[PDB]
DNA sequence: TTTTTTT
C-alpha cells in the first residue's frame, strides 16, 4: 500500500475513508453527531449528505467541494482520517482531493447525467474542511501546531495582491529548440543535467522559460487575532494566511473571515543568495477552506410578518437597545438608517444619495453610546469610534511607501458608522468629514498619491452636550456643538435629555435594580434584525411617488418657513425611503415621508424645542 | 598554537559527581531522589525542562565534607565555568534518566516515531540534543556569591563572561518569540536516509549535500531536504534589561543589556516589572564581516538560567491574620502612611479604590466598569504628594505622574509602532497624578476618555484597565471659603461625575491640632517608626487586596431599593442644593453607579459575597465626608 | 513617519 510518510497509515487508507464519506455516509450521520434529532430532517437524512454535494459540485460544474470536519467525524472511517488529517493535514487534503475526484467520476456514472470523465480529471476538486477545531488568534498558534490542521477566524488587515506561482516550470532548449515542460514540486524546479533530447547531445541545454511555465493561481491575506483572542494589554498579532485557486481573494480586506489552515513554517534565508537559512523560520498559514467571520426565504417571511405590524418600527428600534430605556427615538433613527434610502443617479444633478446619516446629542447617561454600541452591534459591518481617538486623516485616508489606504470612514462605508464622544471629536475631523458626508463619498489629494475612496457609510454620532449636561437653555444645536456644514450633511439630528420625575426615577431605578436582581440578566433578535435591514434594502428599493412627493413638497416648504435646507429634503426623502424600507413598502408613501418628518421631528425634540432660537425647554423634552 | 595548559579541575570527575548528585541528592531536610523524581517527570514529558539548584549542589557538598569525601567543588566550578559544566549536567541527566513512569504519547510525537523508524533502518545516530526534550537551568546559589549577588550592568564586567551571575535591572524591552533550530534534520530521498545536523550557532550554513552512507554506495549527488517536522526547534526570545537608576551615577545613562531566553523560560517577563535573573555571562561571537573589522573586540550577551521578577494556604492564613486583628478596613486605612498623621477618611477611600468594585456586564452588551477613581484636593503642605507617592510605592503595578512632568497623551500612550504609557503600565494598578491641578484640560480630556470607558481609542487600542487617583491645590494654591466648592475644585463636572469620589482638605491653624502632628513629625524624625495601632506589612496589604477582589459581591433587593433611594434623595438635594457655596455638583446615576462600585469596594474588604446596605451606607458617608470636611471651615 | 521641539 501507499502510506503517508510518518503516519504509518496508509494513504490508499485515508482516500477510501474519504470515498466512504463522500459515498455510502449518510447524512443522517451527521445529523446524528450534531444530535438535535428534533431539528434534523429524516429524509435528508437518509439522503448521502456528501453524494448529494459531489452532484452539486458537477452541477455547478466547479471541482471544489467544501468539506466539514463534523461530518468527517460523524462517519466513523473518515473520522479516522480527519484524525490523520489532524496529524497530515496536507497530505491528507491532497489524498481527499483525490478521493473527491474519483467519487465525483464515480458519481456522474452512476447519475448518468451527461459529464465528461476527461472533465472531471482535468478538474482538480478541493477539499476545504472547516469546523476541525475551535478558532484561535495567529499569537495562539504554535510551531507544535504547525502542520497541523486547525480552523482559525481572523481580520483581514489586509489582502495582498494575488502572487504567481509556479504550478510547473516548463524548459525549452535555446539550443535544439526543444520544448518541455517539468512540474513544480515543493515549489522547486527540476532541471535535467542533459539536454532532453538525445539528438542534441548537449550537457545542460534545457533553458527553463518562464511565460512557457505553467502558474497556479496564488494570494496572501493579512489576518489579525480575533478581538477575544488578542491580549486585554496589547494589540493583536497578526499572520498573513496563504490562500490559493478559489480560495484567493474569497474574502475582501477589512471583513472578518475565518479561514480553517494548516499552519506552516518555512526556513528563512540568511541572504537570498546565499544558501543558509536562519535557525529561525517564518510562520505562515496555509488555508484548507476559507469562509466569511442575503435572508432566507422563513426569514423573509418573518420580516414580512413584523413589517406588516404597525408596531414594528418601535419594536426595532427597542430591538436595537433591548435592555436601555427610554432612547426608543433615537433607536428608531437609527433603524431608519440602517435600511437606508435608496440611491439615484442621474446625468445632470449628479448623484442623489440615500445613505442616512445621524447625529445623537445626550447629557451624561443618556445611554447614548450604549445605545451607539448597540447599533454597531445591529448593523451588518459594524465601525465605532471616539471622538477623542477619531482623527480626519485616518478616517479619510492614509499613504504608505506611496499607495493610499483606506480611511475611518472608508472602512465604514457598506455599514453603519458609530461615534461615540462627537462633541469631543475635532472640528477639523468634522470639517473633513463635512465634503465626505455631503458627497457621501471621500476624495482626497496629497503630494505623491492623489485617489479618490468610497465613503458610502450610514453614519451615527454619539455627543454630549456642550454643557457638561444638557441645558435647556442652550440651544439643541448648540448643544450638542456639530458645525453647522456637517449639522446640514447629517440626515437626522438627534436630541436626549434626562427628565425628573418622582415616578420616572423609580421606573429608571427599577430597570437598573431588575437587571442586577437577577445574577445574570417586542423585540426582534439583534441578528434577525440586521437579516430585516438586510431584507429591507434587498427586496425594498423605495422612490418618490405622488403622495410621498406631495408630503415632500409641503415638508420643505414649511421647513422654509420654519429655512430648510435642500439636502435636508434629501435627507427626508433617505429617512422616507428608510421609512419605506422599515414598512417593507416597494415605493416611498406619504406616510413613509411623515413619518420620515416625524421621526426628525421627534429625534431633535424639535416638537419639544421653543420656537425662538431653537432652545427647548426641559420638560418640553420627553413631552 | 594550541598551548595546553593543565588546570586544577578535570571535567570527567567533576561529571561523575554530578552524575552521582543527580541519584544522591534529596529534599530529605524538606521531607526517590528529588532529582530523579524530576527526571521520572521528564521522562513522562510531564516535565519540559529542568532548573538544577545551586544551592542543591552546595548542600551536596557540604554532605560530602561531613562524610569526609572531598568535594569537587560543583557549585564553584558552575560560577569558574557554567556554559561547559551544563553539558556535563545534560550528560548526567541521560545517565541518569529513569524510564517513563507515564506513556510519552510517541504516536502523537512524530519525531519518536520517525526515530524508532530511523533505528530500525539503521539497524549517536541523531544528535542527544535532539533526542532530550528538556531544557537545563541553574537556581541562583541561597545567601549564607557572585551568583547569589545581584549586579548591575556597568557593574558586570568581561572576566565574568563564562560565569553565572545574577543582575537586576529595569527590562527595557523583549524581543519578539523566534524559532531556534537545536537541531536541523535534513532528508535526501536518493538515500532514503535521514542526515541529521546540530546547529549551536547564531547562524548556520545548511548541509546542501547528502551525506548518508545510502547515497554514496549509490553514487547519487542528493539534494538534502529539510523536514520541519524532523528538525529539532525551540523558542527564542530576547530581553534587553537596563540598570536601575540607583544603580546609574549621576550624569550618567542606564545601559540596556541583550539577554537570551530560551525554550521554556521564553516569554516568561514582561517590560513594566523589574526583574534578578541569574544566567551565565557570555560573549556574543559577532559575524565574519563584522568581526573583521572588530578586531579582538567581542560582543557580549547572557543567557538567563533563572528569572526572578520583584512583582494559597500562606497567603490564606496572612488573610485570617489581618481579619483576626480585626477592623480590617480601618486598620488598612491606619496603616495606609503611617508616616502621615491624620488623613484616615482619605486613607480609607484610597484603601477602597485598591479593592476596587465589582465590574459587571450586562448580556445585552452593556459593560459597567468596577474600578474605582478618587481625588485628593488639598492646601500646600498636607501631604497630597507624600500620600500620593506612598500609595504609589503601595501598588505593585501603580505608576506615579505629576501633571507638568508628562503629557496626557504620553501618560496615556507615549507616541515614539506604538508602545504602552503611564496608563498602560498601570493596567491592573494605579495611576497616580501629582499636581492634578496644574494639569491641563486638554490632557484632563484625554483622561477623561479612559476614566469612564477602561479602553484607549486612537488604529491601535488597549484595554488600559486601572483605577485611577489625583492630587489637586485649590485654585489660586489655597482653598477659598468665598469661593464655591465647585470653583476651589476648578474640574469639569464631566470629571467629578467620572470619579467615585473627590476628598477636599482645607489648612486651618489649630493649637492641639499642631501639637499633635508635630509630636507625630518628631517621632518620624528621631525615630523612623510613627509614634503609635500597629500598620500591616505592604506585602500582606496588597494580599489582603487582592483576596478582596477576589470576592466580588454582588446586590440584594434591600440594598438596591437603598441605594435607589439614596439616588433619588441626592437628585433632590442637588436640585434644592443649587447654591454653588453649598452645591458639590447634581446628583449622577452614573455616581450612584460610582456609589454602588464603593458599596462592593467595602463588602469586598469586609469579604461579603454579596454587597451590603452597610457598605451603602459607607460609601454615602465617605462622600458626605467629603463635603462635611470643607462644611466644617 | 511621526512626534517632538528647538530654533
Amino acid at each position: 500500500l501507499r502510506i503517508i510518510w510518518g503516519t504509518n497509515v496508509s494513504i490508499q487508507e485515508c482516500t477510501t475513508n474519504f470515498r466512504n464519506f463522500l459515498m455510502s455516509f449518510k447524512y443522517k450521520f451527521r445529523k446524528i453527531l450534531d444530535e438535535r434529532e428534533e431539528f434534523i430532517n429524516n429524509t435528508t437524512d437518509e439522503e448521502l449528505y456528501y453524494i448529494k454535494q459531489l452532484n452539486e459540485m458537477r452541477e455547478l460544474g466547479t471541482s471544489n467541494l467544501n468539506l466539514d470536519a463534523r461530518n468527517l467525524l460523524a462517519y466513523k472511517q473518515t473520522e479516522d482520517l480527519y484524525h490523520q488529517l489532524l496529524n497530515y493535514p496536507q497530505e491528507v487534503i491532497s489524498i481527499m482531493d483525490q478521493t473527491i475526484k474519483d467519487c465525483m467520476v464515480s458519481l456522474i456514472v452512476d447519475n448518468n447525467l451527461d459529464y465528461d470523465l476527461d472533465e472531471i480529471e482535468t478538474k482538480f476538486y478541493k477539499v476545504r474542511p472547516y469546523n476541525v477545531g475551535s478558532c484561535k488568534g495567529m499569537r495562539e498558534l504554535n510551531p507544535n501546531d504547525i502542520d497541523k490542521l486547525i480552523n482559525l477566524k481572523g481580520l483581514v488587515l489586509r489582502s495582498t495582491p494575488v502572487i504567481p506561482d509556479m504550478k510547473v516550470a516548463f524548459f525549452k532548449c535555446n539550443v535544439c529548440d526543444h520544448t518541455m515542460a517539468v512540474e513544480i514540486d515543493r515549489g522547486v524546479i527540476q532541471e535535467p543535467a542533459r539536454c532532453e533530447r538525445i539528438d542534441c547531445n548537449e550537457p545542460n541545454s534545457m533553458s527553463l522559460i518562464h511565460n512557457r511555465c505553467s502558474f497556479a493561481d496564488k494570494q496572501v491575506i493579512k489576518l489579525q487575532e480575533t478581538p477575544d483572542f488578542v491580549p486585554d494589554g496589547q494589540t493583536p498579532h497578526s499572520i498573513s494566511l496563504c490562500v490559493y485557486d478559489e480560495l484567493v481573494d474569497s474574502c475582501r480586506a477589512g471583513d472578518r473571515i475565518e479561514v480553517t489552515g494548516t499552519f506552516r513554517s518555512i526556513p528563512i534565508r540568511a541572504n537570498s543568495r546565499q544558501r543558509v537559512l536562519k535557525s529561525l523560520y517564518k510562520t505562515y498559514v496555509d488555508v484548507v477552506h476559507v469562509k466569511k467571520v442575503q435572508i432566507t426565504d422563513q426569514d423573509l417571511a418573518k420580516i414580512r410578518e413584523v413589517a406588516a405590524r404597525e408596531d414594528l418600527y418601535s419594536l426595532l428600534a427597542r430591538s436595537i437597545a433591548p435592555s436601555i430605556y427610554e432612547l426608543e427615538d433615537v433607536k428608531k433613527g437609527i433603524l431608519l438608517q440602517l435600511f437606508g434610502g435608496t440611491n439615484k443617479t442621474f446625468t445632470k444633478g449628479g448623484r442623489y444619495r440615500g445613505d442616512i446619516n445621524i447625529l445623537l446629542c445626550g447629557d451624561p447617561s443618556t445611554s447614548k453610546s450604549q445605545i451607539l454600541q448597540y447599533v454597531h452591534k445591529i448593523t451588518p459591518r459594524g465601525v465605532y469610534t471616539s471622538g477623542k481617538g477619531s482623527s480626519a486623516v485616518g478616517l479619510t485616508a492614509y499613504i504608505t511607501r506611496l499607495v493610499l489606504e483606506s480611511g475611518a470612514l472608508v472602512l465604514s462605508d457598506g455599514g453603519v458608522c458609530c461615534i461615540d464622544e462627537f462633541d469631543k471629536m475635532s472640528d477639523s475631523t468634522r470639517s473633513v468629514l463635512h465634503e465626505v458626508m455631503e458627497q457621501q463619498t471621500i476624495s482626497i489629494a496629497k503630494a505623491g498619491i492623489i485617489t479618490t475612496l468610497n465613503a458610502r457609510s450610514s453614519i451615527l454620532a454619539s455627543a454630549n452636550p456642550i454643557g457638561s449636561r444638557y441645558n435647556p437653555n442652550l440651544p439643541v444645536t448648540e448643544n450638542i456643538d456639530l458645525p453647522p456644514p456637517l449639522l446640514s450633511r447629517f440626515d437626522l439630528v438627534y436630541l436626549v435629555l434626562d427628565k425628573v420625575d418622582e415616578k420616572n426615577d423609580r421606573e429608571l431605578a427599577k430597570h437598573l435594580t431588575n437587571l442586577y436582581l437577577e445574577d445574570k440578566p417586542d423585540v426582534l433578535p439583534v441578528e434577525f434584525l440586521t437579516m430585516y435591514i438586510s431584507y429591507a434594502k434587498e427586496h425594498i428599493h423605495p422612490i418618490i411617488t405622488e403622495a410621498a412627493k406631495t408630503e415632500l413638497v409641503r415638508a420643505y416648504v414649511g421647513m422654509r418657513k420654519m429655512t430648510a435646507t435642500t439636502r435636508q429634503l434629501e435627507s427626508m426623502i433617505r429617512l422616507a425611503e428608510a421609512h419605506a424600507k422599515m414598512k417593507l413598502k416597494n415605493v416611498v408613501e406619504l406616510e413613509d415621508v411623515q413619518e420620515a418628518v416625524r421621526l426628525i421631528r421627534s429625534a431633535i425634540k424639535d416638537y419639544a424645542t421653543d420656537p425662538k432660537t431653537g432652545k427647548i425647554d426641559m420638560n418640553l423634552v420627553q413631552t | 598554537a594550541l598551548p595546553s595548559i593543565q588546570l586544577p579541575v578535570d571535567y570527567n570527575n567533576l561529571f561523575n559527581e554530578i552524575t552521582d548528585f543527580l541519584v544522591t541528592f534529596k529534599q530529605d531536610t524538606l521531607s526517590g531522589p528529588k532529582y530523579m523524581a524530576m527526571l521520572q517527570k521528564v521522562a513522562n514529558r510531564e516535565l519540559n525542562s529542568v532548573i538544577i539548584d545551586l544551592d542543591d549542589i552546595l548542600q551536596y557538598q557540604n554532605e560530602k565534607f561531613l562524610q569526609g569525601t572531598q568535594a569537587d567543588d560543583l557549585v564553584s566550578a558552575i560560577q569558574q565555568n557554567a556554559n561547559h559544566f551544563t553539558e556535563l549536567f545534560c550528560r548526567a541527566i541521560d545517565n541518569n534518566m529513569p524510564l517513563p513512569t507515564k506513556e510519552i504519547d510517541y504516536k502523537d510525537d512524530v519525531l519518536d516515531v520517525i526515530l524508532n523508524q530511523r533505528r530500525l533502518r539503521n539497524e549517536e545516530l541523531f544528535p542527544p540534543n535532539l533526542t532530550r526534550r528538556y531544557f537545563l537551568y541553574f537556581k541562583p546559589l541561597s545567601q549564607n556569591a557572585i551568583s547569589s549577588k545581584p549586579l548591575s550592568v556597568r557593574q558586570i564586567k568581561g572576566d565574568f563572561l563564562g560565569q553565572l551571575i545574577t543582575v537586576r535591572g529595569i527590562i527595557t524591552r523583549v524581543s519578539d518569540v523566534k524559532p531556534a533550530v537545536e537541531v536541523i534534520a535534513y532528508t535526501c530521498d536518493q538515500c532514503g536516509y535521514e542526515v541529521f545536523q546540530e546547529v549551536n550557532s547564531r547562524t548556520f550554513t545548511p548541509l546542501s549535500e547528502c551525506t548518508s552512507e545510502e547515497c554514496s554506495q549509490n553514487q547519487t549527488k542528493g539534494q538534502l531536504f529539510m523536514s520541519t517536522r524532523a528538525s529539532k526547534f525551540s523558542a527564542f526570545q530576547e530581553c534587553k534589561i537596563q540598570e536601575l537608576s540607583q544603580q546609574v551615577p549621576v550624569g550618567h545613562i542606564p545601559r540596556s543589556l541583550n539577554i537570551h531566553v530560551n525554550g521554556t523560560l521564553v516569554r516568561s517577563l514582561s517590560p513594566g516589572d523589574i526583574v534578578d535573573v541569574t544566567g551565565i555571562f557570555l560573549p556574543a561571537p559577532y559575524t565574519g564581516f563584522k568581526a573583521l573589522k572588530a578586531g579582538l573586540l567581542t560582543e557580549t550577551y547572557l543567557e538567563a538560567q533563572f528569572v526572578r521578577q520583584h512583582k494559597t494556604s500562606d497567603v490564606e492564613e496572612r488573610v485570617m491574620e489581618l481579619i483576626t486583628s480585626g477592623d480590617v478596613y480601618n486598620r488598612l486605612a491606619k496603616s495606609i502612611a503611617p508616616e502621615i498623621y491624620g488623613n484616615l477618611d482619605v486613607k480609607k477611600a484610597l484603601l477602597l479604590l485598591l479593592v476596587g468594585g465589582v465590574d459587571k456586564r450586562v448580556g445585552d452588551g452593556m459593560k459597567i466598569r468596577g474600578d474605582i477613581n478618587v481625588c485628593l484636593m488639598g492646601d500646600p503642605g498636607v501631604a497630597k504628594s507624600q500620600l500620593l507617592k506612598a500609595i504609589c510605592k503601595i501598588s505593585p503595578r501603580g505608576v506615579y505622574t505629576t501633571g507638568k512632568g508628562s503629557s496626557g497623551v504620553g501618560l496615556t500612550a507615549a507616541v515614539m509602532i506604538l508602545e504602552g504609557g503611564a496608563l498602560v503600565l498601570a493596567d491592573n494598578g494605579i495611576c497616580c497624578i501629582d499636581e492634578f491641578d496644574k494639569m491641563d484640560e486638554s490632557d484632563r480630556t484625554a483622561i477623561h476618555e479612559v476614566m469612564e470607558q477602561q479602553t484607549i481609542s486612537i488604529n491601535t487600542t488597549l484595554n488600559a484597565r486601572t483605577s485611577i487617583l489625583a492630587a489637586a491645590n485649590p485654585l489660586y494654591g489655597r482653598y477659598n471659603p468665598r469661593l464655591s466648592p465647585l470653583d476651589n475644585i476648578n474640574l469639569p463636572a464631566a470629571l467629578l461625575s467620572r470619579f467615585d469620589i473627590l476628598f477636599l482638605m482645607l489648612d486651618i491653624p489649630s493649637r492641639d491640632d499642631d501639637e499633635k502632628l508635630a509630636e507625630h513629625v518628631t517621632y518620624v524624625h528621631m525615630h523612623n517608626k510613627q509614634p503609635d495601632f500597629t500598620p500591616v506589612e505592604p506585602s500582606k496589604m496588597r494580599e489582603y487586596i487582592a483576596y478582596a477582589k477576589t470576592k466580588r459581591p454582588v446586590m440584594s433587593e434591600a440594598v438596591n431599593d437603598y441605594v435607589v433611594q439614596a439616588y433619588i434623595r441626592l437628585r433632590q438635594d442637588s436640585k434644592r442644593e443649587m447654591d454653588s457655596k453649598f452645591s458639590f455638583g447634581q446628583a449622577t446615576p452614573r455616581t450612584l453607579l460610582g456609589i454602588i462600585r464603593l458599596s462592593q469596594a467595602l463588602a469586598k474588604l469586609r469579604l461579603a459575597d454579596m454587597v451590603d446596605i452597610d457598605d451603602v451606607e459607607e460609601a454615602l458617608r465617605l462622600v458626605r465626608v467629603s463635603k462635611e470636611s470643607l462644611y466644617q471651615e
